[PDB]
């Protein structure tokens, strides 16, 4: 948040509340039995999608 | 005993003029050794 | 923080001296005339600047490649 | 061990800055496409025919991708994208049901390894192969719907190679005129131009061999039609001018970069003008006039360069892809631009521009016709991207 | 109020955007 | 017949524990190794000699807030190495291997916290799984499949509590808080095809997602025996045990005395009591009692810090036995018992994260 304190600039800072940081990649890696999870060596099929 | 230098630069330059040196070198103030070098 | 290593005598007045720093990094050692000594004991350098092959050299979590072993082409 | 518990680190680092470079996009860019396919690409090739429906805010395309799925059916597709033709039209920007669609699928035996549209036929392509030959299919006589049996018509195959490759070259002045590069270490021309009895069998017209590795690129002349060079892992470039008559002693040959060099790229505009890209994380440059020099050399790459291609509708504008999950855009005017010590800490003067979007090795990528700036980029992550840089950046 | 709380919590977010500042430096 | 402090220890945190479980798969002659499960923390120790304990190893879970309930020692037969898994209030459960400290293995698949975890006695793949979503799932923990979900148009209504392999491992039994004891059975033909079936299954090779068993039936049960909750039972040879919070510890039979285990008809609608045990001060749910593995005594925590000791043996439960091992220092509660493969030593955990130790003198 920007105060303006007359000296010049004063921001008081607080944390994020949501911040929605999650994997962003095949949404299924993330419940693959560990050790193959993230195996990033071979081709894998998944539904389409598209953004803008 | 151990001693290690090297003898261009990048810029294929060179860094070794002709004299007498004197250098230590390490094992595995003290040991030291003295030499002269000369471009034959 | 650099040290002295080699200490060559130019034929004529001069005796360059060989430096090397303790960081061990990307840098080479350096051929240092006893004039400048006591001059450059030692550096300190912003990091844009440092020589770019061997600057990954404090960290594999620099930068990897991630298949790190390709198998396709 | 060690390495694994790196990966996982590295791979959760990645993650954030993906994250950030997204959160940052819109202050970056004039357009911002992404699109997840099922099976990811090997392939990019922008058609070049364009078709812009009036009363609208777009314009319409087609695009050349291939396929390498893990073991099911194989498929050539091409498919369409609508690309906003506008500049005051911003659901999204246009219709609000979808703006890509497949529309051409053509069954195929094994995976695709490379893939061209021919410049006199642009129903005319080629295709690289797992195997030791050539494929060539006309989509039209193929319907979309895809064969639910399997295999179909290779329409006229080729023959003189012995393992697989990647080089893939018509002549753009010469029909038919079409040149391969495969770990054979040698250069294989057949000539379609009149093959009245395909029989899907027709061999290579010459083979050449000079270099002693396995090739890895070759192109065209793009005035001449008698002109060409190799890339080997040799670090050898060598021209072959043809009607020479000499498959083992080419025109001229010399060392190229340190490392391997992977792909070569001739200015349009310019007669002389070649861009040279290797394995040594280095791009370098030539002219046909004389060739012992490396003109100049572009060290940003922090791995190895796998593609580069001239910019059309812009004379000094260039492409450098590799596998550091990057993509560079150099310029060549400014060469050696004394800039501010911040504008130095950001990067030498020339470079011009370097894009964000992929977050795995950047398989491929293509400019287009059609459309000034703006250029596709297919990742091993069954990822396709379309952009559009910031216009401020040039003037 | 173990200040801890306001320590651990600050704490996490920093470290991140540290290593952070040095990659992109590089 | 006697036990002594040797020993008593106490956490940090304070958070009181519920686990405890040697390893009974000790190769003879090897360490006394046993493991307790806390609030989000586990704890390895290790048996010595003049009541001495040594700390080994222990873990713990951060990036949620859970209150971990049971555990159970395995191996592996690929290379024998020593197995552990456990499972708290988020209802997930996690697989470690000490042998390189590391959690190879989680699932998910409840709704609900787990309450307890068994193996077959004989195959060293199949997990039970006991939660409080009234569905008592089982799992091949080596191909990574579900098998069955005991529960259903017949199940039980709310929140299973505990579970018990028959001595053979063919047969289970279950109780839950509606004062209900249900059967299940295993070797229904139906049910190994499935099993075998699990043994063999390649994800890649099918496009069909793997087909587990539902079975919506006991075999037979009542809510007869209790007025309150029921929350651990026994197979006794091809007799039964169970606890409620009414002070009493009860055997009995299915059907008639002459009624055999293995011909019960599934509408059998009477049972055969044999005989009680008693005690005092378990006026609270979820305290468990154990058995060495030769079952011939019996062990039992205490609300108010006591035990209290029978013999398995001729003894008749009219008057089989009475022993109570007691000292001074803690009271609050002690959850759970557990002796080695042997009847060596045995150990207990109050309520307030301190430890026992119970050295026999036979
Ligand atoms: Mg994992």
């Amino acid at each position: 948040n920007y105060v303006y304190h007359p000296k010049g600039a004063r921001i008081d800072v607080s944390i994020n509340e949501c911040y929605d940081g999650s994997y962003a990649g095949n949404p299924q890696d993330i419940h693959r039995q560990p050790g193959f999870a993230f195996s990033r060596n071979g081709p894998v099929k998944r539904t389409p999608i598209t953004h803008i | 005993f151990v001693a290690q230098m090297t003898v261009f630069d990048k810029n294929r330059r060179l860094q070794l003029l002709d004299g007498e040196y004197e250098v230590a070198m390490q094992e595995m103030q003290g040991p030291t050794l003295q030499f002269t070098l000369r471009w034959t | 923080h650099s040290t002295v290593i080699a200490k060559r005598k130019e034929d004529s007045g001069k005796i360059k001296l060989l430096l090397h720093w303790m960081p061990e990094d990307i840098l080479p050692d350096v051929w240092v005339n006893e004039s400048e000594r006591h001059q450059l004991k030692t550096k300190v350098v912003h990091l844009s600047k440092l020589p770019k092959d061997t600057a990954l050299l404090l960290d594999p979590n620099i930068y990897r490649t991630m298949p790190q072993k390709r198998l396709k082409r | 061990k060690e390495a694994a518990f790196d990966d996982a680190v590295e791979e959760r680092v990645i993650n954030e800055e993906y994250k950030i470079w997204k959160k940052n996009t819109p202050f970056l860019y004039d357009l911002v496409m992404t699109h997840a396919l099922e099976w990811p690409s090997l392939t990019a090739q922008w058609l070049p025919d364009v078709t812009r429906p009036e009363g609208k805010d777009f314009s319409i395309h087609r695009l050349v991708l291939g396929t390498h799925t893990s073991d099911e059916q194989n498929h050539l597709v091409i498919a369409s994208v609508q690309l906003p033709n506008d500049d005051a039209q911003f659901g999204g920007f246009g219709s609000v049901s979808g703006k890509i669609e497949i529309e051409i699928k053509i069954n195929h035996e094994g995976e695709v390894n490379r893939a061209r549209y021919m410049p006199q036929n642009p129903c005319i392509i080629a295709t690289k192969t797992p195997s030791s030959d050539v494929l060539v299919f006309d989509y039209t006589k193929h319907p979309s719907k895809p064969d639910p049996s399997g295999e179909c018509n290779p329409d006229l195959r080729l023959r003189g190679h012995q393992k697989e490759g990647y080089g893939l070259s018509w002549n753009p002045n010469l029909s038919g005129h079409l040149l391969s590069a495969s770990d054979d270490h040698t250069i294989c021309l057949w000539d379609i131009s009149a093959v009245p009895k395909e029989g899907k069998v027709v061999d290579a017209k010459t083979i050449f061999t000079g270099h002693t590795a396995v090739v890895e690129d070759v192109s065209w002349h793009l005035l001449h039609e008698s002109l060409f060079g190799s890339v080997a892992d040799d670090q050898k470039l060598m021209i072959w001018d043809t009607r020479s008559n000499n498959t083992s002693k080419p025109s001229h040959s010399v060392d190229a970069h340190t490392a391997e060099v992977n792909c070569l790229s001739f200015n349009p505009y310019s007669e002389f003008i070649l861009a040279t890209g290797s394995a040594d994380k280095t791009v370098a440059l030539w002219d046909l006039r004389n060739l012992k020099l490396k003109l100049h050399s572009f060290e940003s790459h922090k791995d190895e360069i796998f593609q580069v291609q001239w910019s059309p509708h812009n004379e000094t504008i260039l492409a450098s892809s590799g596998t550091d999950r990057r993509l560079n855009v150099w310029d060549l005017s400014k060469i050696g631009e004394e800039q501010s010590p911040e504008d130095a800490e950001d990067g030498p003067p020339e470079l011009l521009f370097i894009h964000g979007g992929h977050t795995a090795k950047i398989s491929d990528f293509s400019w287009n016709p059609n459309e000034p700036w703006v250029i596709c980029s297919v990742s091993e992550d069954n990822i396709m991207q379309v952009w559009q840089m910031a216009e401020n950046i040039y003037n | 109020a173990d200040h801890e709380l306001f320590l651990q919590a600050f704490e996490k977010p920093t470290q991140i955007y540290r290593f952070l500042r040095t990659r992109n430096l590089i | 017949y006697s036990f002594k402090c040797v020993n008593s220890l106490k956490e940090d945190h304070n958070q009181p524990l519920f686990g405890v479980q040697f390893n009974w798969h000790s190769k003879e002659g090897d360490p006394l190794v046993f493991a307790t499960v806390g609030s989000n923390r586990v704890t390895l120790y290790e048996c010595h000699s003049q009541g001495e304990i040594r700390l080994l190893q222990s873990y713990v879970d951060a990036d949620a807030d859970e209150n971990f309930y049971t555990c159970a020692w395995t191996y592996d037969s690929n290379t024998s190495h020593p197995l552990l898994a456990v499972a708290g209030s988020r209802g997930i459960i996690r697989i470690i291997n000490p042998i390189t400290m590391q959690c190879i293995k989680h699932y998910v698949g409840h709704g609900n916290a787990i309450n307890e975890l068994k193996f077959h006695p004989r195959d060293p793949n199949l997990l039970l799984s006991v939660s409080k979503d009234h569905a008592l799932r089982l799992w091949n923990i080596q191909t990574d499949t579900l098998v069955a979900i005991f529960g259903g148009v017949e199940g039980h209504r709310d929140e299973v509590l505990s579970a018990d392999y028959d001595l053979l491992g063919e047969k289970i039994m279950s109780c839950g808080m509606d004062h209900s004891l249900k059967l299940w059975r295993i070797n229904s033909k139906r049910m190994m095809n499935a099993i075998k079936e699990s043994y063999d299954y390649n994800p890649n090779k099918t496009n069909r997602p793997f087909i587990s068993q539902k079975i919506h039936f006991p075999d037979f049960s009542t809510r007869d025996i209790h007025r309150n909750y029921v929350d651990c039972v026994r197979w006794l040879g091809d007799l039964i045990l169970s606890k409620s919070c009414e002070n009493a510890i009860v055997c009995w039979k299915p059907g008639k005395m002459e009624d055999d285990i293995d011909k019960i008809k599934p509408s059998e609608s009477n049972v055969t009591i044999l005989g009680r045990f008693d005690y005092s001060q378990c006026d609270i749910w979820y305290m468990r009692f154990s058995m060495d593995f030769w079952q011939k005594m019996l062990a039992l925590g205490n609300q108010v810090g006591k035990l209290y000791v029978w013999d398995l043996e001729v003894e008749d439960p009219h008057k089989a036995k009475c022993t109570t091992l007691t000292h001074h220092k803690c009271g609050a509660a002690i959850r759970q018992t557990s002796f080695s493969r042997d009847s060596s030593i045995l150990i207990a955990v109050c309520d307030d994260a301190s430890i026992w130790r119970w050295d026999r003198l036979r």
